[PDB]
Formats: structure tokens, C-alpha cells, sequence
């Protein structure tokens, strides 16, 4: 299955 | 005078990195400030996220007196920069708070200046932070290359796995109809380095991806002769177009897990 | 010895005519008489009257005995034109009262030659008057410039409003994504004479017009590498692609009201 | 090491081959032998012959050790044969009663190998026997003029009439439209041969076909610079591409009756 | 709202 | 009518 883009990366 | 007044001699390269993210993207910040014209936007179905900065130094000139962020949707300014001619001169400028983004093109040809108010939106997008990553592997080869073997395998399958090793690097597939690798291996070529293969190997590494998606970044393409993949376990791959000087498009894609 | 027996060097030109054509006029009369071969016909939908005249001097040799009005489906006429190569001599005859258009085309390549029997049709359609206008403004421009302003700003506009004044002559729109506006101004080139913006002004005018029928008149742009647009208050725009010696196509269009 | 493992120089020639039948075929063997690589499949409709030979001498170099039928889909080849880049050295090994195809493309231009293994089916099809014909007409001609007179006249006709006789090769049609005829007289150009028109006339002889299985034929325009038609009454016309050597690609279409 | 040809022009 | 083209061929 494909993972989201979004639990890479942290927010600023 | 406006906050925001900067200048491409030729809106060539504007057109193309428009074009290379408007398939991803529907709507986006451009972020003015005094480095540059920047853009990070997850694509629409947030597998991938778009970072792309056109560095002051690209423009002749470029000024921009406070930061501004300019929220467009890339197919209404796609409407509007088809009508710049690739060697047309092109000017962006904006006000404070701007409503319009304001677009200038000079024709290179004959005396015609075609000038565009393109509406603004209002954009919330959180800003996302891009870690310092050391990469297991990285492969630089040729930009249509990469583009070729990824369109192609598409056609036989929707995932691709991507193994670096001593051996190289392989693009491996399995389908209906049977199974297809590509191995590039380290090469130079003296005469066309842009054909040389570049591998830095620091640990074997192997990740499945989404072929649509390596498809869609390589309508970066045109941008530059070279294309940088970089791959590593527990992080996004990375594929980078590095433009003049210190511009890049970089495109990251979640893996398969 | 048929009534109508008129030969071209190259079907090139009787190609580009139709298909400059085609999309806007399904069925017409060509008026074969001894100053040569011309059409008038008002496009499908009654906005745009299209005026044509291909010149005896145009051909070689051309002979036309007696008046004869050829009825044509241009769908039709295009399934048989396809098959001429731009390179083929072309010879047009017909009888008097004719069923047919006898078309033939020869082979500048090798030995072949196409001969089509095209059936007629008969058409009832009045001649309407083309009268003396003096323009308050027009404009000579490259063709496939005003191709790119028109296909442009069709793109964000379904209207387009033509302005001449003393600052040149401004196309502007407004729609959904913002304004555009495209100025051309009084331009000469020397060594490049068909970029050049030739502006006769003999009082301010402005008009807007549907750009979807301007688009339509751009497929004519092969024809010619100048297009000379004519407006005043009152009367259609004027599109006119002017050909070798004294022939023409002329578009004129309605402006909207 | 298997039992079939035959080099192409250049991958084009098989690409052109496949590109020149997938039309016509959904699904057939390939026959290697001793000769070489062969193919004959009736067209999806069953109104259609195609018959293939790239001899051993074409490739460099060809082995292949005991008899191997290579049933394979055409459409799955082709996603698979898309990968090879015309100017890629081609490899096509086989085991010994298969399960699979292997092809190997490898990149002119960077160090880049393409490796599929292309699942193969069962095909269970008759050998069908050619027959020695002596006909009463040929006509060798440019490929090219015999796709554009084909396609051309399959705007306007389904059927085509081919005469031979005395006054050269006649196609005609006869449609809604009218009627068309295109001929071909026999003639010989010196400098540029591929544009003589060679007519071998035995007995006068006159037959109807279906213009979209000639046009289908004309994606074999590629591979060859003249193409020969063969008639007979009571035969199949024979469409031939003549490559290289004693390699071919021919094509047989029943008549319409 | 979009102009007819026929009444910039005679019939002759 | 379109002919078939089996009836031009005999099999092997
Ligand atoms: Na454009
Ligand atoms: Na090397
Ligand atoms: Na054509
Ligand atoms: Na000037
Ligand atoms: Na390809
Ligand atoms: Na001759």
C-alpha cells in the first residue's frame, strides 16, 4: 500500500 | 512601486517549471522574499510534496521588498503564461497583501506587450520542514533517460521497486504480462558527461514506488540535462532537478509499505 | 472542351484556401467567371461573412467561357482535396450547368495521377454587397501573431475587446481568472518587413467581438505572413490575408452589441 | 545455454516488424528454426494473411539449436518492445519448450540494460500452405505513394477496384461523394529508383478490396522504400515488403466477391 | 449579446 | 461481399 507524504516530514 | 518586481529575460524557464508541477498541484503559494521565488506544495493526493526555488540571482533583476506570498491556481496561471512566447522577456509583480498578480510579457519579436492581472487566492498550507537526510544510495543519469525507463515500465506495471547496490542500480517491475528490470552501472562518458551514470553508494538500499508518480515528475524534464535519485530506508525518495546557480525543482515520493 | 478549365502549378494554395474554410462554411457556391474563381458565404451560424477570390492570373493557365456557380459541400471538396499532394498540379474543369467538379491531380514524385468526379450540389444563396469602408483604424501585423493574441486570450475570455487609439491597438479581455490585454504599437523592422506594425488612424475606435471566430479566421495564417485588420463603428471587423497579385480571403465579422 | 539466442544489431527492425502486424493480429507464434525467425497469422477477421521471414543472416549473431514456437500476445510485446530504443542492441533468448521470452535491450547511448522476461501462451493455429502463384499483374511502386492513395481513398469508399492492363494500374472508387480514381503507368526515374513504377502485365485482370485492410498493410511503409502488389483473379492479392536480404513481410487479402 | 451578419449588408 | 481467407489456402 502507498503511505502518505505527510509522516515524513515534520511542520513548521 | 511595487513590493515585488522581478524580471526573467526569457519566461522560458517560468513556463517550464510551471508545466512541470501544474499535473500535481492544483493550487499553491508562491513565497517571494529576499532569496527568491519559492513554491512547496504536497501534490493533490499527498503522496508526493513539490520543492522549487528560483533563486534572485536567475532573474535581471529581482527585487522584492517584503515577503509575499502569492496563492495561485496553476491552471488559471497556466492560461495566462501560454501567452508568453518562450523568448519573450517576462515581468511578475505584486503589491503588499496582493489581489492580482500581475504578469508582463515583452514579445523578443515585434512590438507587442501582452500584460495579465491574474486573481489571487487565498492559500493556508502549513510549511513542512525538509530534513538533513544522508542517503543510503544516489544515482545521477541522464534527465530523458530516467523519464524513458520509468513512462515505460508504467505500461507493464503501477509499482516500481529501485535496489542500489555494487551492481548498480535496478528498476525491477512484475505484471501480467511478465517482468522488466533496468540496471544503469557507474559509467562516464568523456565527451557527453551528461551521459555519465553517477552512483554514491553508502549501504545497500531497496524501496518500491508508485510509477505514476516518477512519470509525473519527469515532466521536469526539460529543466536540466541530469537527473539526481537519491534513496534511503524510513525516507521519501528524492528526485532532483538542480537548475543554474542554485535554483532547483526537487520532487519526494512516500514509499510503497 | 468544358466551360471551366483552370490549372494551378501547385494544389497548395487551393488546400490551404479550403481548409481556411472549412470549419466555418459546410456548402458553397464557387462563382467561376473569365476574372477567376471566387466564394462568398455567410459562416453556419450567421456571425461572419467569408469573401474569397483566387485570381485567373493565380492560375496557369485559367480558362472560364461562360459564368458557373459550382455548389460544393466543403467536407466533400476536403475528402478529395486530401488527396492532393501541395506539390501536385491541380486542374479544375466543369461543364456548363455542371453534376460534377472534374478534379485532377499529378504527381511531381512519380507517375500517378488522381482524377476525382466530385458530385455538385445546387445552392440557393443571395450575393450580398461589400460596401466602400473607410476604417476608422486598422492594422498590419505578423500573421501568426495575431493566431497566438487571438488563441490566447481565448483561453480566459470568450470576448475580446479591440481598441486603436494613438498609444496602438489594445485586445483586452476580462474573465474568471483576472484581465488580459495584448497591445501591439507602430513598428517597423528593416531586414524583417512581415514584423513590422503598420497603424493607419484616422479616429479612436473600439469594439469587442467574439474571439472564437477570430481563432476560426487564424487558420488562414498559412496563407500569408500579414494580416491586415480593419474596425470602424458601424460596420464588421475586417480579417484580410492578402495573396500574390490581386487575390484575397477576407473574413468580416459582427461585433457584439 | 537455451536453446534460442539471436542478436539484433539494432532493435529498430523489430520494432518496425511488430508495429507492422499488432493491428492486424491479437495473438500468433513466432517459428524459429534453422532460417531464422517466422510468422504467419490470419488477421483478427479471418480476411487476411500475414506472412513474416527475418532470416538468420539479419541478425548478428543467430543461433538456435532445436525448433521453438514463441506464442505471444502482440500487445503484450509491444509494451514490452516500446522499452527498446531503436538504435539498443536486442537480444531474444528462449529455453527449450518456454515459458517465457527473454529480450535484452542495451542503451548506445549510456550504460543502461532493459531486461524482460515476456510471459508466453499457448497458440494453437495451422500452418496454412502459400502456393506458387504466377500473377497476372505486378506493380512495384513507392511505399509511401501506396499509403497515401490508399488512405486517401478510404475517405471516401470503403471498396477499391484495382485494374491492370496495358494503360497501367487503375485504383477506383466509387462513394456518396462521387467517384476517384488514381493511376499508376509504368516508369523509370534514374537518379531516385524507389520512385520508378515497375509494371510486370501478364493478362489484363481487375479485382475489389477492402481499402482498410490496404491501409492496415501501409504500417509496413517503414520497413521498405518500394512495396509490390501482386493480382490474380481467384488468388488473394499479395502485398509485399521485400527487406534486406531474402527477409520479408507480406501480406495476402482475400477479395471481395 | 453577439451581432447577425445579414444586417451589415445589401443583398444584391 | 468480403471473402474469407481460408479458402485460398490449404493447411499444412
Ligand atoms: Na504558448
Ligand atoms: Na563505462
Ligand atoms: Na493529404
Ligand atoms: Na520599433
Ligand atoms: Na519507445
Ligand atoms: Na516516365
Amino acid at each position: 500500500q502507498q503511505a502518505r507524504i505527510e509522516g515524513f516530514f515534520k511542520v513548521i | 512601486a511595487m513590493a515585488l518586481e522581478a524580471r526573467l529575460e526569457q519566461a522560458s524557464i517560468l513556463k517550464k517549471v510551471v508545466d512541470a508541477i501544474k499535473d500535481l498541484v492544483q493550487d499553491c503559494n508562491f513565497d517571494c522574499n529576499d532569496s527568491g521565488i519559492a513554491l512547496q506544495a504536497m501534490d493533490n493526493s499527498h503522496v508526493a510534496l513539490v520543492s522549487m526555488m528560483l533563486k534572485a540571482e536567475g532573474f535581471s533583476p529581482y527585487r522584492c521588498d517584503r515577503n509575499i506570498a502569492l496563492g495561485v491556481n496553476l491552471t488559471s496561471l497556466t492560461k495566462v503564461l501560454r501567452a508568453a512566447q518562450n523568448e519573450d522577456i517576462l515581468t511578475l509583480k505584486a503589491e503588499d497583501a496582493p489581489d492580482v498578480l500581475n504578469l508582463v510579457f515583452e514579445s523578443s519579436e515585434t512590438d507587442r506587450i501582452s500584460e495579465y492581472d491574474l486573481k489571487l487566492m487565498d492559500i493556508d498550507q502549513e510549511h513542512l520542514g525538509i530534513p538533513e537526510t544522508e542517503y543510503a544510495a544516489t544515482i545521477t543519469m541522464p534527465s530523458n533517460e530516467f523519464k524513458r525507463i520509468t513512462t515505460d515500465l508504467m505500461a507493464m506495471s503501477e509499482s516500481v521497486t529501485i535496489e542500489a547496490n555494487k551492481d548498480g542500480v535496478k528498476f525491477s517491475c512484475q505484471g501480467d504480462i511478465g517482468n522488466g528490470s533496468v540496471t544503469l552501472r557507474q559509467h562516464t562518458n568523456v565527451e557527453k558527461p551528461n551521459e555519465s551514470i553517477e552512483i554514491e553508494l553508502s549501504e545497500p538500499v531497496s524501496l518500491t514506488f508508485s510509477l505514476k508518480y516518477l512519470v509525473n515528475f519527469c515532466k521536469a524534464s526539460a529543466l536540466s540535462n541530469t537527473v539526481k535519485i537519491c534513496l534511503s530506508n524510513e525516507v521519501p525518495l528524492l528526485v532532483e532537478y538542480s537548475l543554474g546557480g542554485s535554483s532547483y525543482l526537487r520532487f519526494y515520493l512516500a514509499p510503497k509499505i
